[PDB]
């Protein structure tokens, strides 16, 4: 049922494409950011940012309530990365150097 | 998962191989069909014949 | 579909050849391989000159 | 075909190496033969190629 | 009723008459490589009094 | 019991104390075993004589297989290929007796070792020494022929083995 | 010999001339029959073979996967019922066609005497299952898998023909009898490299080896149930039997050639078991463990001793097994979700309890629990490749974490958590797949109980 | 003759009818739990005797009854050792067993499964007794993957909560961390000593090189939750509390401890193993203790009790007192 | 080999006079029945490309095939045995005329054979 024009494709050079991209990914166009234009395929996907699913809000009513997603929404590029049984972001009440320096 | 297995490997072997062989059947296939370039080709190639074979 | 699309099919149509990418790709596959062999080759050489030279106590070694 | 497996007969001749170990061990350890032997074939019928280095 | 289930069922016979016909022609291929029966050097045997063949 | 031979299996005579009770109070361990014995020996063995008398009642007898002696890979041709088979086949009957007279040192020295007990370092030394003779000839003989062994390959093994030791002793005789 | 290859050739026959309703019931019938003449081959000497006849032979390492090939086509038959439902007699006929000539291909193959008519069928074998997947394929990419599927098998197996028939011109016999009597030991030449490579090549990207792998992860996820099946049992394994057949050459050559081949497999079991790690698709996730299992099949073979032989043949049984069932169950998702992502349906345990337990079960398998016939090749291969090296304990100890943690992490994400709500036609299990699952899972049990029958001939 | 064989394997062979009649009609009913735990107590009363036999005697014995298969000169059998540590644990170990399985009966009363609940519980038992009475290095490890195994299944019992899962990947993690040390054990030994029996081990090792004895280090250290291994035992109690008191309190965690006490005979013959053990074991016991002082969840507090207490038994087997370590076990 | 200009060999005979020596093939013989296979698959062939049924649309159409498949490969194995045979007796015809060219292998036992022996570690 989705059609051709609704595939992810090259990276956009153009500010018309821009928010072509931008609207077909379901999002602003000042929220719209793709990654860096390098060697790797990203290609016209958006780079959402690297915060995990493990701190979303806990009492939003998600279509998915475990994976706390909503239905339509962008995908991050490492949704798998970051499903709550897996590395999370989550800030501590010790900053990440004084804890390791602890540690160590 | 990317960089090695879906770019790197996909580009040594059959991605090469792919292009390679495209590229000479279009400078193979691209003939305008004049005999005037076909007996020239058979003229050169007559006389290699004759002074390196031999 | 578009997460699952864009991370199986979409890569190499968007992969362009880069002094990164090459320098990466050439590493991550092989450093590690020649890395390995040259631990293995000289663990096995140890190993092949002790025992011609008859220094290593393989006594009640018999499965292999 | 399960229980066909489990009742085939041995042709692989297990016990068969087990009682004739068993009478090899026997005779050695009667006869003073120290059990088991180096050579698998008697020195006498390999002909060595003369050095002369 | 026989005449009838016959003409649905004949099928059926057909993977096993395969496989006695494949038994027969194992049998048969083995009887060309008789060359050195009963002249093994491990089970040279003499025969009984009413054999002609150690093995068929 | 007869159904193995003693010889090949060795046992010390298993000499055990004697009970000395030195109070009056009844150990329990005497008592649990004889009413064990009455709860479960006896039944058994009623059930094992009755399943002995039907064996006895149908009797039929299973035999040996006894290997005649073939000539050896040392005797045959270059490319003579029946008696390559027939020495290859006894080479392989041969190697699985020597890998069960292994397998019989090996049982001997773990009975040694469990029946023992704590003395067992100073008490198993015959048999661990046995073992350290069986495992070196068997190494000597099987060793590092790799998964597609041969008596052929056997052989060159033990012809190196000979001219190494045929070198060593000339040059110490000449030394 | 003939008394399974006839049955198998009269199966067309009867499939051809069956009733359009009673087509998959005689065949599975007449295939569990075959099956069940097959088990007679098991029984096996520890002398030199069950030499038939001229043509062909049997031994105990082409005795396990003669019976394993024989017991897949019932489920074969089983898986495809389904899917295979609103399509015509002629094509339903074909497909079995297309199954029982891949079977036959198969068992010929197995036997094989001499080295030109294994290399013949080990090619016939090619386009059976190229038919499948490109005509009863359900995506739009199967056309691009098969090709792949079909170039990588041509252009490693075409210089094997030229070594072989170089090797008879020289030897003057390909019967593997008088090569393995006859056998001389190969110089160190470049001739000799460059023929060694020649008789490799065309097994290990059958394999599939490191870096040689790209078509298998295509070819199964683009294949039918039935398809994928075939390929992950039994497909797979053409080329283990075929280096642990051709090694007896390669010698002593073999020691310091295969140190390309060991370092790429050691170190892709790692590459491979890490992708599973992050991976989308159930059928990929499979495929890639796949590779990773064959890959540690790999190093067996080339290390070259008994306990690796004995634990490659093991190895390989198990993995047949246990990539069926996987695939499987994957494709009874499948069937109901029309999909194929693992984060799509969740919660399937609540829904479906006993198809949980029967994922649980696979997984443990895949996992090597001992005391189960994949533990039992696994450490085989490790113990001898310690014997070879002590620092592969480390490669094999990370090869083995990462490969219980991605076959929990598949078992997690699909059984385990809340059930997509959307999602509401997820209908109870038919008892079509629970039978399937059970007689996946079944035989490796009992196999457990019997381990020299799988063990191979240098038991 | 000799019942103390016979009494040995029956109560091991009793404890699974419970689970062959986990198919039949009781497994349905709402008396599957009390018929598990009659099953538990009278395997606990009949092997109550071969203890008092041997502390009577001493008694002493190895039972080889079936032979699984023969790898060339390597016989693999069948194989139970059934000395003082195994007649003295297993009595423990069905004792807290049963009054566990009774407690549960109350606690886990509005569990809609609980006949699995304790089916599950039984299997984990049965695991426990393999891996104890083991004879050889296989069945060992049989029994110390089926108490993974179970202990993966026991954490995750409420699958849709995510933390219990993510915890029970977590102790197969760690675990397999230890696996790949027990696995370096068994191929070192089993290429050098040419047997996986303990007895030819203990005949061929007089003088024990580094590489195995630090192999079954890493092992114990894996499974019984060492400094460098730790965490997993605290989030293991997102199971059940009956499960925490019976698996990660006093039965399961003592694993790498008995281990360690099982392979004594050349631990002692190696004085770097040794000085490692009491360093992990001191560093285990002191970092566990610390978290412990400060924790405000109870269940917490008392698995970071049961971690130090472990530690202790490892700077135990450091010393060189491996009977002391089992009779603080 | 090349036996075109082979001496006394007559222009365009199928079968030479001399071929008449040899056991002709069995009429049951396995290339046969594989000859009259194909003729009744080119048979099923003819009736599928017809629109006919192909089992049974022609039984004389099908009966023809195989008798010509049977008696072609009939005749084509006795002419292939025929020029085996003579390959065989040009053979050992040559060999026994130039014994000098094949000399007799001094025949060697195993046991004083040198063959250089490769451990596998
Ligand atoms: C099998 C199991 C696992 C296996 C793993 C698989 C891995 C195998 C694949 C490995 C592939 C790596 C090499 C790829 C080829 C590199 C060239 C290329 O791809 O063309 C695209 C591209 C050509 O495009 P272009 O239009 O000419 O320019 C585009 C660039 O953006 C414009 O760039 P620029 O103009 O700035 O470039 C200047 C400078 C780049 O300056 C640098 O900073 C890099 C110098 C270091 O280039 C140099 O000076 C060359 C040195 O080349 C590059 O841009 C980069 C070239 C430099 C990369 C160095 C190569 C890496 C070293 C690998 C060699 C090791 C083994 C080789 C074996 C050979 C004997 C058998
Ligand atoms: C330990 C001895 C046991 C003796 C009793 C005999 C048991 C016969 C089992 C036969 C094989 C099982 C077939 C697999 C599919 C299960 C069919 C099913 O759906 O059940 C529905 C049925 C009805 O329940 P439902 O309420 O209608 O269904 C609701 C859901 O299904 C919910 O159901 P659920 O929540 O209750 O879960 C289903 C259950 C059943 O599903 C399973 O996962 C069972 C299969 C586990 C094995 C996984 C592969 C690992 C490699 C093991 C290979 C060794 C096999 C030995 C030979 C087997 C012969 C076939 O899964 C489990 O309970 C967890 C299994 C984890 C156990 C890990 C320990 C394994 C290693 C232990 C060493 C074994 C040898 C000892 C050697 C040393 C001592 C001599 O439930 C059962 O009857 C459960 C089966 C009994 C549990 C088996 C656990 C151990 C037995 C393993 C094989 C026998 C060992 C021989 C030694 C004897 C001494
Ligand atoms: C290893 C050696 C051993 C095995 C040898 C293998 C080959 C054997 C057979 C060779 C060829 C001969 C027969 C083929 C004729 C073609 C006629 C046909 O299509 O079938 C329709 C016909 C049934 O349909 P129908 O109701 O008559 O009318 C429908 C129309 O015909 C038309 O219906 P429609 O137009 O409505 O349907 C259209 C359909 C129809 O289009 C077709 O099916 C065309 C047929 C395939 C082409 C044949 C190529 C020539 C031979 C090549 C063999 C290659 C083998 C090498 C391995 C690689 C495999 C590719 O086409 C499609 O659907 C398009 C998609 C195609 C799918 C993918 C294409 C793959 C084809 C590759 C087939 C290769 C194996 C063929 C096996 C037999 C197949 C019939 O089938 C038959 O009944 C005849 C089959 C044989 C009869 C056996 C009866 C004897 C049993 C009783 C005596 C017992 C014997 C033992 C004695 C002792 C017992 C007491
Ligand atoms: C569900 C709830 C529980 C109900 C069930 C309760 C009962 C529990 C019993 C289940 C397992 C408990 C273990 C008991 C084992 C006893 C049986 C064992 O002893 O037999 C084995 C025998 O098992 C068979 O050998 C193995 C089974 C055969 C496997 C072949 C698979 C069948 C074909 C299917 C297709 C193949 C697919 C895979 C291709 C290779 C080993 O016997 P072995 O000591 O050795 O010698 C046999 C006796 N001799 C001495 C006379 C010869
Ligand atoms: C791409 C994904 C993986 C695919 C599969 C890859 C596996 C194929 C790799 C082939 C294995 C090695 C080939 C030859 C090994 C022999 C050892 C030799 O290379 O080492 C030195 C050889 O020295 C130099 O290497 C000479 C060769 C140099 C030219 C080779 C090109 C080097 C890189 C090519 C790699 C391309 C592979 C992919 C092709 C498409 C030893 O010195 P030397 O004692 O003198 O020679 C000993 C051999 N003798 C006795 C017969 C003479
Ligand atoms: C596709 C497979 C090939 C099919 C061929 C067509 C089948 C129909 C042809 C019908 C029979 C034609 C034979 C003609 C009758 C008499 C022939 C005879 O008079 O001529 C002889 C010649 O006999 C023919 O050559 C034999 C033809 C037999 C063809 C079959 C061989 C096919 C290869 C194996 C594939 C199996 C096919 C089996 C199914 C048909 C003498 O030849 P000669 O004057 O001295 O020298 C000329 C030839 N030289 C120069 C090469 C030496
Ligand atoms: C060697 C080990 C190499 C590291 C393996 C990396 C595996 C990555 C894939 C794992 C999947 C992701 C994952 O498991 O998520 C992390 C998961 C969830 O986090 P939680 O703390 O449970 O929070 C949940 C509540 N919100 O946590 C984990 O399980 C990760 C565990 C990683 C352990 C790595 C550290 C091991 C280092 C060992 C050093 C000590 C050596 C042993 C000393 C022995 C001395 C004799
Ligand atoms: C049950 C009710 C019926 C009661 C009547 C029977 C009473 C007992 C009489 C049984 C007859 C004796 C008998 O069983 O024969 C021996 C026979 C062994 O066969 P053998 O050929 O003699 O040797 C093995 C190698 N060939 O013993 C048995 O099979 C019975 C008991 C076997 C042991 C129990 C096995 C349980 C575990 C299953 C296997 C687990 C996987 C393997 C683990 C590997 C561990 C290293
Ligand atoms: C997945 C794709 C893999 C494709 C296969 C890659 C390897 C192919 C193997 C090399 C090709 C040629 C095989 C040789 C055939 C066997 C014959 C033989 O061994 O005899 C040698 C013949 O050896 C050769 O001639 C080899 C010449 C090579 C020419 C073809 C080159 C093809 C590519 C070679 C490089 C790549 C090989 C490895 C590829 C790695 C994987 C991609 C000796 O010949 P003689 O003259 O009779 O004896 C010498 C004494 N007078």
């Amino acid at each position: 049922h989705v059609t051709k024009d609704m595939f992810p494709g090259p990276y956009p050079k153009t500010p018309e494409e821009r928010a072509a991209a931008a609207k077909k990914y379901n999002m602003r166009v000042e929220d719209y950011e793709p990654y860096p234009d390098d060697g790797m395929g990203y290609g016209d996907y958006p780079k959402l940012p690297d915060r995990s699913q493990q701190e979303r809000d806990p009492w939003y009513d998600w279509d998915h309530p475990d994976l706390r997603l909503n239905w339509g929404e962008p995908i991050h590029w490492d949704l798998d990365m970051y499903i709550r049984n897996r590395v999370d972001t989550s800030p501590t009440p010790v900053s990440w150097n004084t804890m390791c320096k602890h540690l160590f | 998962s990317s960089l090695l297995d879906l770019i790197w490997l996909e580009t040594i072997l059959p991605k090469t191989t792919s292009f390679i062989q495209m590229k000479m059947s279009i400078m193979v296939s691209n003939q305008k069909g004049l005999i005037k370039l076909y007996f020239l080709s058979f003229l050169i190639t007559i006389m290699i014949s004759m002074t390196l074979f031999n | 579909i578009r997460w699952t699309y864009a991370r199986s099919a979409n890569i190499y149509p968007n992969f362009r050849p880069t002094p990164k990418t090459s320098l990466l790709g050439a590493l991550f596959g092989i450093g590690p391989l020649f890395f390995w062999y040259y631990v293995f080759k000289t663990d096995r050489d140890k190993k092949e000159k002790l025992i011609q030279e008859g220094k290593l106590d393989q006594t009640f070694n018999i499965s292999y | 075909g399960s229980t066909f497996v489990a009742y085939l007969p041995d042709y692989r001749m297990q016990e068969w190496a087990r009682r004739e170990a068993e009478r090899l061990v026997k005779y050695r350890e009667a006869n003073g033969l120290p059990l088991m032997e180096s050579n698998c074939f008697d020195p006498n019928k390999i002909q060595l190629p003369e050095d002369e280095d | 009723n026989v005449l009838q289930i016959v003409r649905d069922h004949w099928v059926h016979i057909l993977v096993p008459v395969g496989f006695v016909f494949g038994c027969y022609l194992d049998r048969r291929s083995d009887e060309k490589l008789t060359a050195f029966r009963n002249k093994s050097l491990l089970f040279k045997r003499e025969l009984r009094p009413n054999e002609e063949v150690t093995w068929k | 019991p007869d159904s193995w031979d003693k010889d090949v299996y060795p046992e010390p005579p298993r000499r055990t104390p004697a009970p000395a009770p030195q109070t009056s109070l009844p150990n329990p361990v005497t008592y649990l075993t004889k009413i064990f014995d009455l709860l479960v020996d006896r039944p058994v063995t009623l059930a094992r004589e009755f399943i002995e008398q039907q064996h006895a009642k149908n009797r039929y007898y299973y035999y040996h297989r006894e290997f005649r002696r073939v000539p050896d890979i040392t005797e045959c041709e270059e490319k003579d290929i029946l008696c390559m088979f027939e020495a290859e086949m006894q080479w392989r009957r041969d190697y699985k007796v020597d890998q069960e007279i292994v397998n019989i040192i090996q049982e001997r020295l773990k009975a040694c070792q469990q029946r023992e007990g704590e003395s067992y370092r100073q008490n198993c030394a015959k048999e661990l020494e046995q073992f350290t003779q069986v495992s070196k000839a068997f190494q000597d003989r099987y060793s590092d022929l790799g998964a597609h062994y041969s008596a052929r390959k056997c052989l060159a093994k033990q012809k190196q083995r000979m001219l190494a030791e045929r070198k060593a002793a000339k040059e110490a005789a000449a030394a | 010999m003939l008394k399974i290859i006839i049955p198998t050739t009269m199966l067309l026959p009867m499939t051809w001339m069956s009733k359009h309703n009673m087509i998959w019931i005689n065949a599975t019938v007449h295939s569990l029959l075959i099956s069940l003449i097959s088990l007679s081959l098991l029984n096996q000497l520890g002398e030199n073979s069950l030499n038939f006849s001229l043509t062909f032979f049997s031994d105990s390492l082409s005795a396990p996967l003669l019976v394993l090939t024989t017991w897949l086509l019932p489920l074969m038959l089983m898986a495809s019922q389904s899917h295979l439902s609103k399509e015509t007699t002629t094509r339903k006929k074909l497909y079995i066609t297309m199954l029982i000539l891949l079977q036959l291909f198969l068992i010929m193959t197995f036997t094989a005497t001499e080295l030109i008519l294994f290399y013949i069928l080990f090619e016939a074998t090619l386009v059976p299952t190229l038919i499948i997947i490109t005509r009863w394929g359900n995506q739009t990419e199967r056309l691009n898998a098969g090709l792949y599927f079909l170039f990588y098998t041509l252009a490693g197996s075409l210089p094997l023909l030229v070594a072989l028939v170089y090797i008879q011109n020289t030897t003057g016999s390909l019967n593997f009898l008088i090569i393995h009597y006859w056998s001389h030991p190969l110089s160190n030449s470049w001739s000799n490299i460059f023929m060694w490579l020649a008789c490799i090549m065309a097994f290990m990207v059958k394999m599939p080896l490191y870096g040689l792998h790209l078509w298998l992860p295509k070819a199964h996820v683009e294949a039918p149930i039935a398809g994928s099946m075939v390929l992950a049992a039994v497909l797979l394994k053409l080329g283990g039997y075929g280096m642990m057949r051709i090694t007896t050459i390669l010698n002593p050559l073999t020691n310091y050639m295969a140190y390309p081949f060991l370092m790429l497999s050691m170190w892709g079991m790692i590459m491979t078991s890490s992708i599973c790690l992050r991976q989308t698709d159930l059928k990929s996730l499979i495929a890639y463990s796949s590779v990773s299992h064959m890959a540690l099949v790999i190093v067996a073979i080339m290390i070259q001793t008994p306990w690796s032989f004995m634990g490659a043949t093991a190895l390989m049984i198990a993995h047949g097994l246990t990539s069926s069932m996987l695939f499987c169950l994957a494709n009874t998702n499948y069937e109901r979700v029309h999909s194929r992502t693992m984060i799509l349906a969740r919660g399937l345990q609540t829904l479906l309890p006993l198809m949980a337990t029967w994922w649980l079960v696979a997984s443990l398998t895949n996992l090597a629990l001992p005391p189960s016939i994949n533990l039992i090749g696994e450490l085989f291969i490790i113990t001898a490749s310690f014997s070879w090296s002590n620092i592969t304990i480390i490669l094999m100890g990370m090869n083995m974490m990462i490969t219980a943690l991605y076959s929990l992490y598949m078992l997690i994400t699909t059984q385990r958590g809340k059930y997509t709500h959307h999602i509401n036609n997820i209908k109870p299990s038919f008892t079509r797949e629970n039978a399937l699952m059970a007689l996946h899972i079944l035989p490796l049990l009992l196999l457990t109980l019997n381990p020299k029958m799988i063990l191979g001939p240098l038991y | 003759m000799n019942p103390f064989a016979s009494l040995t394997l029956t109560t091991l062979t009793i404890l699974t009818i419970p689970i062959m009649m986990s198919n039949s009609n009781i497994y349905k009913t709402n008396l599957y739990p009390n018929y598990v735990k009659t099953t538990v107590s009278y395997a606990f009363t009949l092997s109550l005797v071969p203890l008092l036999m041997f502390m009577h005697t001493g008694q002493e014995m190895i039972i080889s009854n079936w032979h699984w298969m023969t790898l060339q000169t390597v016989e693999l059998s069948l194989s139970f050792k059934m000395d003082y540590f195994s007649v003295m644990f297993i009595p423990v170990a069905l004792f807290v067993t049963w009054s566990i399985m009774e407690f549960s009966m109350w606690y886990m009363h509005s569990d809609p499964f609980i006949n699995r609940f304790f089916k599950y519980l039984l299997l984990f038992l049965i695991t426990m007794m393999i891996l104890v009475t083991a004879n050889n290095l296989f069945q060992l490890f049989i029994g110390w993957e089926g108490v993974g195994i179970m202990s993966f299944l026991l954490i995750g019992w409420w699958h849709g909560r995510t933390d219990a899962n993510t915890a029970a990947l977590q102790a197969i993690l760690y675990n397999r961390i230890g696996d790949i040390g027990f696995v370096l054990s068994m191929a070192w030994f089993l290429t050098h000593s040419n047997a996986w029996d303990l007895q030819q081990i203990f005949m061929l090792n007089n003088e024990c090189p580094n590489m195995p004895l630090i192999g079954l280090l890493l092992a114990a250290a894996g499974k019984s939750a060492q400094f460098g291994l730790h965490p997993w035992l605290p989030s293991a109690m997102e199971g059940p509390t009956p499960v925490s008191a019976l698996l990660h309190s006093s039965t399961m965690v003592v694993a790498g401890v008995f281990l360690l006490i099982r392979f004594y005979p050349l631990m002692e013959t190696n004085k770097l193993v040794q000085t490692m053990t009491l360093c992990l074991g001191a560093i285990t016991t002191l970092f566990t203790a610390l978290c412990a002082i400060t924790q405000n969840d109870i269940k917490k507090i008392v698995a970071f009790s049961t971690s130090s207490q472990l530690g202790l038994m490892m700077v135990t087997i450091g010393i060189n007192q491996p009977h002391l370590a089992f009779l603080h076990i | 080999t090349m036996m075109s200009g082979r001496p006394g060999r007559v222009p365009l005979q199928f079968l030479p006079n001399e071929a008449r020596s040899l056991p002709p093939p069995k009429l049951t013989d396995p290339r046969l029945v594989y000859m009259g296979f194909l003729g009744y698959c080119s048979g099923l062939i003819d009736n599928a490309i017809r629109r006919r049924p192909v089992v049974s649309a022609g039984l004389h159409r099908q009966l023809l095939y195989v008798t010509s498949f049977v008696f072609f490969g009939y005749y084509l194995l006795k002419r292939q045995d025929y020029m085996y045979a003579l390959r065989d007796h040009d053979m050992f015809a040559y060999v026994k005329s130039h014994p000098e060219d094949f000399p007799e292998k001094d025949k060697k036992t195993y046991g004083e054979i040198l063959e250089e022996f490769h451990p596998v570690r």
